[PDB]
């Protein structure tokens, strides 16, 4: 048997994204963007999502 | 007058039975199809990137 064991699963995460913006006299620019996948706790996955 | 089959007959010939080789049909057979081999990998860069 070479076929990998396949099973269904559900992912839970929050795309935390905090960006720094510089406002010029006539333009806007992104001085930095930080993207992170924050996990969801068991309490929220059970008592809030499910 | 008597029929030809009324007298006992002995075969003076040395019989040789010849059984021709029966036709055989070969069906396709593969241990692992190309799809199975591709699926053997745990991860696929194409699907992951898509
Ligand atoms: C086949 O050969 C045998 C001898 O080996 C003979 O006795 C027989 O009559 C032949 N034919 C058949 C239909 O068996």
């Amino acid at each position: 048997n070479i076929a990998p064991y396949k099973f269904k699963a559900t992912m839970y995460y929050k795309d935390v994204t905090v960006s720094q913006v510089w406002f010029g006299h006539r333009y806007s620019q992104f001085m930095g963007i930080f993207e992170d996948r924050a996990p969801v706790p068991f309490e929220e996955v059970i008592d809030k999502i499910n | 007058q008597l029929s030809r089959a009324d007298i006992t007959t002995v075969s003076t010939f040395i019989d040789l039975n010849i059984t021709m080789l029966e036709d055989h049909e070969f069906v396709p057979l593969e241990v692992y199809t190309r799809h199975e081999i591709k699926d053997s990998g745990l991860l696929d860069y194409t699907e992951v990137q898509r």
